[PDB]
């Protein structure tokens, strides 16, 4: 319940980042 | 017990927050690809 | 219950000696010290209106006991306590005798040390109307205004005007705190001062005692007796922190 | 007539309050924050109908699950004789109820009733000091100005310390802005009523203001902030966050806020030496009102003892009653420094004679030690010469080539490119 | 927006009549006593020949 | 009634230490309502606890952790909350007590990784105040019969005595096993602390009146551990239980690799 949500939001927020560096690389190479 | 709940409501907003930014660099970075594509 | 009975008593005995031409200094000291210690368990501070009167009586006697002594850091917080217990949501006792004495009393202190920000906050707890009426606290204030205008020779005039004896403490203090920010203001004002002009108004009446608050200070006497690069480091820091934010995206 | 006409009104008000209702329940629909700030900006429009009529239709429309905490307020509330659900059961939202409280709120609080206003509001932070939810923070800011603005005509805003504190505290751990800045402001008003300038100096330096704060919230903090420096001897940043506070206040509305904050700026400039421009004493809304303060600016100027002294006779409780008092005594002895700030800013050389029989000091000593005070400050830059009895000047050197211009233009860079940043940060696009 | 409330909004007393109602945006100096002119030429230079 | 703070603060400057636990006693009465006073005179508070002959230190601490927490010191606000003694009321349920209860609890937890990753001679040893205040919160939980968050706080700070602790005093040890080893196996990254939190689930498994076999193989695989799953099925051939013998078997075949089924049928032979 609590916890099960609490990790859920961790790993989500993991994995928001992780599409942002890859966003902020491509927008580079894009941009090149 | 509202320990959880307190971080629950933190990590809400800050996931709601990058959520929105991710939201924002997917569409730069779609107009910048149509860009090179056309 | 009897016990504050029994420090009404005690401090009869001590405001008794008090009055008397020369009170025992470490008599009353110990008398003021166990007095307080029972005040503690007569509820120091947040009631009986009579609890509360006789605490500031014995915090009154207290600070003037502390200014008698001569020593400052203790006046300070005897003067706190009491503070604590003078005006604020008190509403409820009599308007003290002493109130405006001790009042301008702090007030003056509070110019004796350069406190200069705290003297008119404090001037601003106290109300408008006994600025400019009760002598006590206009005394001080007017002495304040007397130095922020620069008017020293008036301070040193006024420096006899005091309302009660007990005042010259930190009178004394001032009187020496106006002439050292006399002598700050002078070296950030004048390019090459003489000796003998700074000894007529730095009011060193004696020569050796101007000469020796010379040595006092890194403000010296000198011979004749008369007190670019390019950085390039920085802001190309700067240029290339501006390069940053039009670089690596939003 | 005058019947329908009313009926029209309060009508077309319930609607807005219905929309404002639905757009905080779309607030916590796609789990962002904002879209409350909406319903409550028309906060003061709303507030200035609030019949009993549409209060009365608007508490039994959404309140289809009845429950004790409004038959707390039905009491007080009064119903047509003669004369809406918008509809299932379902559960209200905490915010939407914080809501229509505060909307009860302020119509108590306009029609003079205080007392039960007091219970009311007690009765409205009561239930949402329990929640942690964001959504209910903007809300909740609100609720505390207008619980705090309750206290006030009840004279009772001594009593709201520990309860603003509790508040301010849980903002700060929650990481909450707006409703962090407006109890941090009501904080501050709290402390300077009754004159705690030390405790509220304190408070401040221990405390930071939100930098995402709201305009008017953070212009309300520039002038308490400005009020505590100037009546703490720091007239120049004093004089810099009033004019700062001027900027950022609301151009249409705000008069007496504006009114206070052009007072404290005309003192503490005049204070400082400096002459407040004329401008500002012409304008309509304005001028009445500093029109003390106008006669008062005069005699600063020409140095006008028996001026000076008649226009606080006749305005000492104009003064008193926006408590500047004590600062126009302390211009009221600062008015030669006023008068040397004048002299060296026309004279580049000039004798300490000259000094003294311009400005009447009756002594060339006198004007010596006044100068070098001033000299001391950043009042004057010169450099006086005992010796012979110049005042002379600082050589004005040639501000370009002198990396001054580099610094103030890398601070506008810095300026610039923050607003591009935060301008393309805020896009935020949608989802559909 | 904030009608700043807590501030009390203070009321220009009864819209009373005001100086000019001009459109006049004047400056500080406008305001200080004068004398005309020749008289003070005349009688800066009588003293030195005039 | 009071006016301002001075005189408190002027009172922790006087010599007798009776005077010195009044005002301590003052100042946590009202530090609520006016920190801002007390932040800058904290070195007298610092003074007053690090002397060991002051009997009220643990106030002295009390005081300087409340006062911090003000200030956002989180980490020295933590570090005089543990010096503040018993006196800190972790049954309270004010504000001050919980936020301290959450930053023990991730301070807790940040060790905790940080000791299991490294091997056993490199573990920093934990303060023994932290490790009892969470101690305490563990029973308030297990107490307070919210078993599945003791879990969830248990696998966060590697302590795998309270999550068997949790299993086993829950009301419903099948169903929150159940919970746990979803969470496990859905969650957690950590290979090796994964592993250990099967193996801990095995062994309830097991000690379990009526052993969950089914569960017992599936955890054992993603252990990789053939040995035990092959004595398991020995036991159930001998235990007569042939359906659950032969369900498991067609649970390892579905689910165990190549390597693995080898393993079990070699040991199933000899």
């Amino acid at each position: 319940d609590l916890y099960s949500r609490y990790k859920k939001l961790q790993q989500e927020l993991e994995f928001l980042e992780v599409q942002e560096e890859y966003i902020k690389d491509e927008q580079k190479n894009l941009k090149k | 017990r509202q320990y959880y709940l307190s971080k629950i409501e933190e990590l809400q907003l800050i996931v709601n927050d990058k959520s929105q930014n991710l939201r924002r660099l997917q569409a730069q970075r779609n107009e910048l690809n149509a860009k090179v594509r056309l | 219950g009897a016990v504050l009975q029994a420090a009404t008593g005690m401090y009869e005995q001590l405001k008794g000696e008090w009055n008397r031409k020369s009170p025992n200094l470490s008599k009353c000291g110990e008398e003021l010290g166990r007095l307080k210690l029972v005040l503690l368990e007569l509820n120091f501070l947040p009631l009986t209106k009579q609890q509360l009167i006789l605490a500031r009586d014995i915090l009154e006697i207290g600070a003037q006991w502390s200014i008698l002594r001569k020593d400052i850091p203790s006046f300070e917080r005897y003067m706190a306590q009491l503070k604590c217990y003078y005006f604020d949501y008190k509403e409820q006792l009599p308007e003290s005798a002493y109130m405006h004495q001790l009042l301008g009393l702090n007030l003056l202190f509070l110019l004796s040390q350069n406190r200069v920000a705290e003297f008119h906050t404090e001037l601003e707890r106290l109300p408008a109307k006994d600025i400019q009426t009760n002598v006590y606290i206009k005394h001080p204030v007017s002495l304040e205004q007397y130095l922020m205008e620069g008017s020293y020779n008036k301070v040193f005039l006024a420096k006899g005007n005091i309302p009660a004896e007990s005042y010259t403490f930190f009178i004394d203090i001032l009187l020496d705190t106006i002439r050292d920010e006399i002598a700050g203001c002078i070296e950030k004002a004048y390019e090459k001062i003489l000796f003998t002009e700074a000894t007529r108004i730095l009011f060193f009446n004696t020569p050796k005692k101007m000469t020796d608050y010379a040595k006092k200070r890194g403000w010296v006497l000198g011979p004749n007796n008369y007190y670019t690069t390019i950085p390039s480091t920085e802001l190309a820091k700067q240029v290339i922190e501006y390069a940053r934010q039009l670089e690596m995206i939003v | 007539a005058a019947e329908h006409s009313q009926r029209e009104l309060d009508t077309v008000t319930l609607e807005d309050i219905k929309e404002h209702v639905k757009q905080l329940e779309k607030a916590v629909s796609g789990k962002e924050p904002r879209f409350v700030l909406r319903a409550l900006r028309m906060l003061p429009s709303t507030s200035r109908r609030l019949n009993h009529y549409v209060l009365y239709k608007a508490v039994q429309g959404f309140f289809t699950s009845n429950n004790a905490t409004r038959d707390f307020l039905l009491p007080f509330l009064e119903e047509p004789m003669d004369t809406f659900r918008p509809a299932a059961s379902t559960p209200l939202l905490p915010e939407v109820e914080a809501y229509l409280q505060l909307l009860v709120v302020i119509f108590m609080m306009n029609s003079k009733r205080y007392k039960e206003a007091q219970k009311i509001s007690d009765d409205l932070m009561q239930k949402i000091s329990t929640q942690n939810r964001r959504a209910l923070d903007l809300v909740a800011a609100k609720c505390y100005y207008y619980h705090a603005r309750v206290y006030e005509f009840l004279d009772k805003l001594d009593v709201v310390r520990s309860f603003l504190h509790a508040r301010l505290r849980t903002a700060t751990l929650r990481h909450d802005a707006d409703g962090q800045a407006t109890l941090l402001n009501l904080l501050l008003r709290n402390y300077l009523h009754y004159s705690l300038y030390d405790q509220a100096e304190k408070l401040v330096s221990k405390s930071v203001f939100p930098e995402q704060a709201n305009n008017n919230e953070w212009a309300r903090y520039l002038y308490y902030t400005g009020r505590i420096k100037a009546i703490q001897l720091e007239y120049s940043e004093a004089r810099r966050t009033m004019t700062n506070a001027l900027r950022k206040a609301p151009q249409h509305t705000a008069v007496g806020f504006k009114q206070t904050v052009h007072k404290l700026l005309i003192v503490v400039e005049l204070l400082l030496g400096e002459i407040p421009d004329r401008l500002q004493f012409r304008q309509p809304s304005l001028k009445r009102s500093l029109m003390p303060y106008f006669l008062l600016t005069q005699a600063v100027r020409t140095g006008n003892l028996a001026k000076f002294n008649q226009v606080l006779d006749q305005f000492g409780e104009k003064f008193q009653a926006d408590g500047t008092y004590t600062l126009i005594i302390r211009l009221r002895h600062n008015v030669i420094k006023t008068g040397v700030r004048m002299i060296s800013l026309s004279y580049s050389r000039i004798s300490l004679a000259d000094i003294a029989q311009k400005l009447q000091l009756d002594s060339p000593e006198d004007a010596e030690f006044i100068v070098a005070k001033a000299i001391r400050d950043g009042v004057i830059e010169a450099s006086i010469n005992h010796e012979k009895g110049y005042v002379q000047s600082k050589e004005m050197i040639d501000i370009y080539s002198t990396r001054e211009p580099q610094l103030a233009f890398h601070q506008r860079i810095s300026f610039c490119l923050d607003i591009h940043n935060m301008s393309v940060k805020a896009m935020r696009f949608p989802p559909k | 927006d904030d009608e700043f409330e807590e501030f009390p909004a203070e009321d220009w007393a009864g819209l009373d009549e005001d100086e000019d109602a001009h459109v006049w945006e004047d400056n500080w100096d406008d305001d200080n006593v004068e004398d005309d002119f020749s008289n003070q030429l005349r009688a800066e230079l009588e003293k030195h020949g005039y | 009634m009071i006016t301002s703070a001075a005189g408190i603060i002027s009172l922790l400057d006087e010599d007798e230490p009776q005077l010195k636990e009044f005002a301590l006693h003052k100042l946590n009465a009202v530090v609520n309502d006016f920190w801002a006073e007390i932040s800058e005179s904290v070195d007298k508070i610092e003074v007053l606890y690090e002397d060991e002959g002051f009997r009220s230190r643990q106030f002295a601490a009390l005081v300087a952790s409340k006062v911090f927490y003000h200030l956002g010191a989180f980490e020295e606000s933590l570090n005089y909350a543990l010096g503040a003694g018993d006196l800190f009321n972790v049954n309270d349920n004010s504000e001050y007590v919980e936020t301290i209860i959450a930053k023990c609890i991730d301070h807790y937890t940040k060790q905790c990784v940080e000791n299991a990753d490294l091997p056993e001679g490199e573990k920093k040893p934990i303060d023994q105040r932290l490790e009892g205040i969470v101690n305490k919160m563990f029973q308030r939980c297990l107490d307070d019969h919210k078993y599945k968050q003791a879990i969830g706080i248990a696998l966060e700070t590697r302590r795998l005595d309270v999550f068997e602790k949790t299993i086993l005093e829950s009301n419903d040890v099948p169903g929150m096993l159940a919970y746990s080893l979803k969470l496990c196996m859905s969650l957690m990254q950590n290979k090796q602390f994964r592993n250990k939190v099967l193996r801990v689930l095995v062994k309830i498994y097991m000690n379990l009146e009526k052993p969950d076999f089914i569960n017992v193989c599936q955890c054992l695989i993603f252990l990789d551990d053939p040995q035990a799953v092959s004595d398991i099925l020995e036991k159930l051939v001998k235990e007569d239980n042939l359906l659950m013998a032969y369900q498991i078997c067609f649970d390892l075949y579905e689910s165990a690799s190549q390597q693995f089924l080898s393993s079990v049928i070699q040991n199933l032979r000899t």
